[PDB]
């Protein structure tokens, strides 16, 4: 019966862990935004080599 | 002198400095600290850029007894003008905990130095304030019109923080907390709603107790505070305005769009049901094959 | 061996005392030319001979204590000279392992004075030898004493010694250690949290008190300071010795942690808990950990594995033999990061330990 | 967890300063290739461990990391006008019958 | 006072001028630098966007390439001469 | 046998850190210099309590830019204020380079080594920092002799340490000539953290301020219209989509830049806000009147 208490504790724990990764998601968003910003330098895109490069 | 002192911005570095100075002189628990505050002035925004501890002795037997080493403030200033000319004498900080009538005298000595009005920045280093532990006050000279002589006083100027770009990127990087209020998600602003009420309730109490003190402790009638309170009762929202009826239609719009957006999220969750479910059906097949494939080798 | 210098030499010297462990009549004798008062080749050897003496004589070392005790009491004060600093570092470690479980209030007292001296590196050593001597009593004199001196000390090595030394005396004291445990986590200081995770471990060891896990899990998630994160995960292995079969489950989730620190503590938790006879689950957890890019995760990983799979017949589980040859592959590669290599060589030594 | 990882990875790639593009002019036996790095002058530079003198072909366009000029990937990829004309042009429509008379 | 001017000047630091090549937004403006390369720089909320106009000279910090304020438009002697002539 | 030759973990206080970003970054392109004031304890713990800028010089950083005349003068002012503490080293800024010492900055280091043997030389690169705290490193001399007779291993005895790795030319030059690097760590109090974030009363005052209702209307209108457009695209997504190979599906039905997902995001943000908007308005109206 104490072993089955531990399964309730693990369940509880991971709601907190997934919740955490929500916050984190947002905070990571901030970082990306700072790059987008000034100062910038204007270029000419040529061709792709790659979907992400 | 100068009357342009409409805004006060405060580098966080200043704040950090004020506690540092307090502890290096070994002043504590109703021992006071006076330092110079340096920065820009003859400009609307007073920009407090820096602060530096000065020689100061505090006497408790006579509160109007203190030491300041006048020569030293001149000397130090000379050095820092060489480092950066934009820094100039702009007044003096006090560590609090509170403002005094001795700080009026003290003001006067800094007034001589200063070609602006000396800014008195009350940094409570202890930070007992729920919000801002920093008040900014500017010595003004005005006839207090009541049948009383010209009065010299410290009138509150709201102050805000500000950070230089160069400091700020580093401030943000140091910090990583989830915050009491960040204006983030629903649950975060929701906490702020509970906080904001309890804010107001304490805040209104302060008013009630002043009104007692006028007729029980004979605090000087300040016709000015009481004038502002008249404007509160006078401009007060009331019900049975056609404005209630307008808010009442608005309520209905705000829930109705919410309701429909709730319904739309139902469709998205129902979509994922199908997709994961289709995968399971296929998983049954791949599982059966495993058993089938084992038979063929045997 | 001759290629060694500085503190690597002191390590060499203490290692001899692990080989020469037992053979107690000659316990003193193998280490006997090396002992100070009979040696003067190098100071690292003189310090490192004392350290190696207490490791031979660990546990029951009553006769041996009295030899050490002269050096401790003599050198109690003054240690700013660097020859004495090394001497005393290595001495304080000896004396603490020999008077283990002896409740020597005299030894405790001695190292107490060494603690107050703020002997540079021997102060950490002293802090450690105190809890070792008085292990498991929870003596109130010790608790307040260690507690008060940790915040006063601003030397971080001393701060560390004390944090761990607090945990040791509160070994296997259950709720009677709860009063302290409360205090260590509320201290915001990182040093103190690091030692706090393992206080919880020792006190609630052998009992899967439900309440204990709930605290470790809550600290791990809520404390962003990184060494603390790692500690609390390691700490789970000891509390949950009783049924160690629930441990692979918890830390599975924490093996998939983005954070590097968290993942390291997974490896260690498994290693400790399951160090007895093999459990298959643990191997599978530890396999992404072995080739994890983080240098210390790989290191941790390879060590953990060996504790689990502690000497077993090669045939019996064919898997054991191959994990051994992976260790070898790592060392063969001279393009493998030094750290990854440090763990590997040790790990093969545990597999074939003794 | 993976999404938090993903956004982070995107962040770390972008950092990279430099990053160019040469062409293998010829190959030598010294674990090197002479590259005319196109925006720059010439550089004779050693191979990265990932792609070697064996694999390389003369006149193949290549990617390079930073100011190091270590090999990244080989690029098949070539800018040519014929290719550029095709993109304007797209998939040629249409059935024979319509033309038919 | 004159020797103080030098020490002050070294602390003021040389400024880079561009000129408004092309408004893009209130918050981001395209400038082409006098020294050379085209940039997208930002505008402070201290300087109203109505002042900023196409072909007006502007001054920007080097550090961050952001417009601090307006400058009066470059003095061109040519169009002064043209006006003068007649008398 | 001999000396450890150990290199201190350089414990940089937050106050000192903030003056370094401010003075250096602002002062670009012109280099700035200054001393570090601190206390040295243990053989590995140096606490750098304060820094200052010594008066600018047109020789920028050189052996002679720095001076005892400047050193003494400034000290004497802080001496009175009782905030005086021993010189534990020197900093200067390289705004055009990464973290490494010029041939000149080694010579400069060498005079401060003679002063105090725990003297650090710290190269601050602030413009090509995008987080502030990164690409600043602290260094200490190693002798020419030390390289020959192999005293580099001793310094890092029994510690994981950090040896820096950015800049390949300039780094390997520094690593095998200019100086030995070890880890650099930032520490601060929990009294100060409270100050760095700053608590305000206007955090909560802004929560009972009710912004105008023209702005609520606009948000209602806008968010709904937007999702009408990606809802056509969503119909297209699920028209078939059940034939093999997942990759094939994502290009054909444009499940790249996922339209289902974008519908959810726009929906959630507006849903969350419209609930805040009702919640504040209800609180305001009863509470005031």
């Amino acid at each position: 019966e104490k072993e089955y208490e531990l399964l309730t504790l693990q369940e509880d724990y991971i709601k907190d862990e997934q919740r955490h990764l929500k916050r984190e998601l947002k905070r990571a968003q901030e970082e990306v935004k700072r790059i987008q910003s000034v100062p910038l330098v204007i270029g000419q895109f040529l061709e792709p080599i790659d979907q992400n490069t | 002198m100068s009357l342009q002192h409409e805004k006060v911005t405060i580098a966080p570095l200043v704040l950090l400095s004020a506690l540092d100075h307090y502890e290096r002189t070994q002043t504590k628990e109703n021992k006071r600290c006076v330092g110079v505050i340096l920065g820009d002035a003859n400009s609307s925004t007073i920009r407090v850029t820096n602060s530096f501890a000065l020689p100061f002795e505090e006497d408790e037997k006579n509160s109007d007894v203190w030491f300041l080493d006048h020569n030293y403030i001149e000397n130090m200033n000379e050095m820092c003008k060489k480092i950066n000319a934009k820094e100039k004498l702009i007044g003096w900080y006090h560590s609090g905990p509170k403002l005094r009538a001795s700080d009026l005298k003290i003001n006067e000595l800094f007034k001589k130095y200063t070609q602006n009005n000396p800014l008195l920045l009350i940094v409570d280093v202890k930070q007992q304030g729920v919000g801002l532990p920093t008040d900014a006050y500017v010595a003004i000279e005005q006839v207090k019109d009541d049948g009383t002589s010209t009065e010299k006083t410290f009138l509150h100027l709201p102050c805000t923080i500000e950070a230089e770009e160069a400091e700020e990127i580093g401030v943000e990087h140091l910090l990583r907390d989830v915050r009491d209020q960040a204006a983030g998600g629903l649950s975060i602003r929701l906490t702020n709603q509970l906080k904001s009420l309890k804010g107001l309730q304490s805040k209104l109490k302060d008013v009630v107790e002043y009104l007692d003190k006028v007729i029980n402790k004979e605090l000087p009638i300040n016709h000015t505070i009481l004038g502002k309170l008249q404007d509160v009762f006078n401009l007060l929202p009331n019900l049975g305005t056609p404005d209630d009826d307008e808010i009442d239609v608005e309520n209905h719009d705000r829930i109705n769009i919410s309701n429909n957006l709730q319904k739309a999220l139902t469709v998205k969750t129902n979509d994922e049901l199908m997709v994961i479910y289709i995968s399971n059906l296929v998983r049954s097949i791949i599982a059966f094959d495993d058993l089938i494939e084992n038979k063929i080798q045997n | 061996l001759g290629k060694a210098q500085n503190w690597a030499k002191f390590t060499a010297t203490a290692s001899l005392g692990v080989i020469h462990k037992g053979n107690l009549l000659e316990g003193k004798k193998v280490m006997a030319p090396y002992l100070p008062g009979s040696r003067a080749s190098s100071r690292f050897i003189k310090g490192g001979s004392l350290y190696g003496l207490g490791l031979i004589y660990a546990g029951f070392g009553r006769d041996t204590t009295d030899y050490l005790k002269n050096i401790i009491v003599e050198n109690s004060g003054t240690s700013g000279d660097e020859d004495v600093d090394v001497l005393l570092h290595g001495a304080s470690l000896g004396i603490g392992l020999a008077a283990m479980g002896s409740a020597n209030i005299e030894v405790y007292e001695a190292l107490k004075e060494v603690l107050y001296n703020d002997s540079a590196t021997s102060g950490e050593a002293a802090a450690l030898g105190m809890g070792l001597c008085m292990l498991g009593t929870g003596k109130p004199e010790a608790i307040h004493d260690m507690f008060t001196y940790s915040q006063e000390t601003q030397h971080g090595n001393i701060t560390r010694g004390l944090a761990v030394g607090l945990a040791l005396i509160n070994y296997g004291r259950q709720e009677l250690a709860d009063d302290l445990i409360t205090k260590m986590l509320a201290s915001d200081e990182s040093l103190l949290r690091y030692g706090g995770a393992f206080t919880i471990a020792l006190a609630y060891a052998g009992t899967g008190n439900n309440s204990a896990v709930k605290r470790l899990l809550h600290v791990a998630v809520s404390d962003s300071n990184d060494d603390v994160r790692r500690a609390a995960v390691i700490a789970l292995g000891f509390v949950l010795l009783r049924d160690y079969t629930t441990v692979p489950r918890i830390v599975q989730l924490l093996s998939k942690s983005h954070n590097a620190h968290v993942r390291c503590g997974t490896a260690f938790a498994l290693g400790i808990a399951c160090a007895g006879k093999g459990l298959q689950s643990a191997i599978d957890v530890l396999d992404p950990l072995t080739k994890d890019p983080v240098d210390f995760v790989r290191q941790a990983a390879m060590i953990a594995l060996s504790m689990i799979l502690i000497q077993q017949t090669e045939k019996l589980n064919p898997q054991v033999a191959d994990i051994n040859k992976n260790f070898l592959s790592v060392i063969t590669n001279k393009h493998q990061e030094g750290l990854a290599k440090f763990g590997a060589c040790v790990a093969q030594g545990i597999m074939n330990a003794g | 967890n993976d999404k938090v990882r993903f956004i982070k990875d995107e962040l770390r790639l972008l950092q990279e300063p430099g990053s160019y593009v040469g062409e293998v002019i010829k190959i030598v036996s010294d674990k090197k290739v002479l590259v005319k790095v196109q925006p720059e002058g010439k550089y004779i530079v050693d191979v990265a461990k990932d792609i070697n003198v064996k694999d390389l072909k003369a006149s193949q366009r290549v990617c390079l990391r930073s100011d190091s000029y270590m090999l990244h990937k080989v690029l098949e990829n070539k800018a040519d006008p014929l290719v550029s004309l095709m993109m304007v042009e797209k998939v040629p429509d249409s059935t024979y019958d319509m033309v038919g008379g | 006072d004159k020797t103080e001017n030098d020490i002050k000047a070294l602390q003021s630091i040389g400024q880079l001028i561009g000129e408004v090549m092309k408004e893009l937004s209130e918050e981001k403006y395209i400038v082409k630098a006098s020294s050379g390369p085209r940039y997208i720089v930002g505008v402070r909320n201290s300087v109203d966007r109505s002042k900023l106009k196409k072909g007006v000279r502007v001054t920007l910090d080097i550090t961050t390439l952001t417009i601090m304020r307006i400058l009066p438009r470059e003095t061109d002697p040519l169009v002064y001469n043209m006006t003068s002539f007649e008398q | 046998t001999g000396r450890d030759d150990t290199k201190e973990t350089v414990y940089i206080s937050s106050i000192a850190l903030l003056k370094m970003l401010k003075h250096g970054r602002a002062g670009v392109p012109m280099e700035v210099m200054g001393l570090m004031l601190g206390e040295f304890v243990d053989d590995y713990t140096v606490n750098v309590v304060d820094v200052f800028a010594m008066p600018q010089s047109g020789t920028g950083v050189s052996v002679e830019a720095v001076d005892d005349v400047f050193q003494a003068k400034m000290m004497d002012m802080l001496k009175q204020t009782g905030r005086d503490q021993m010189v534990v080293g020197w900093y200067h800024s390289h705004p055009g380079f990464g973290c490494w010492l010029s041939s000149v900055d080694v010579n400069t280091q060498k005079s401060f080594e003679q002063l105090n043997s725990r003297a650090v030389a710290v190269v601050v690169d602030p413009i090509q920092s995008v987080k502030g705290k990164v690409v600043i490193d602290a260094f200490r001399l190693i002798d020419t002799g030390a390289l020959i007779n192999n005293l580099e291993p001793r310094q890092t005895t029994s510690n994981t340490g950090l040896l820096n790795k950015a800049n390949i030319q300039a780094l390997i030059h520094g690593l095998n000539r200019h100086y030995y690097s070890l880890n650099i760590d930032y520490h601060k109090t929990a009294k100060e953290t409270k100050m760095l974030m700053n608590l305000h009363k206007e955090q909560w005052q802004s929560g009972l301020k009710m912004y105008d209702y023209e702005e609520k209307e606009e948000s209602n209108l806008a968010a709904t219209k937007s999702m009408v457009k990606i809802a056509e695209q969503y119909s297209k997504r699920i028209e078939e989509e059940k034939e093999l190979t997942e990759e094939e599906l994502k290009t054909r039905y444009v499940g790249r830049q996922d339209p289902k997902k974008h519908l959810s995001e726009t929906a959630d943000e507006t849903l969350e806000n419209n609930i805040v908007s009702v919640l504040t308005a209800g609180v305001n109206s009863v509470a005031i009147k």
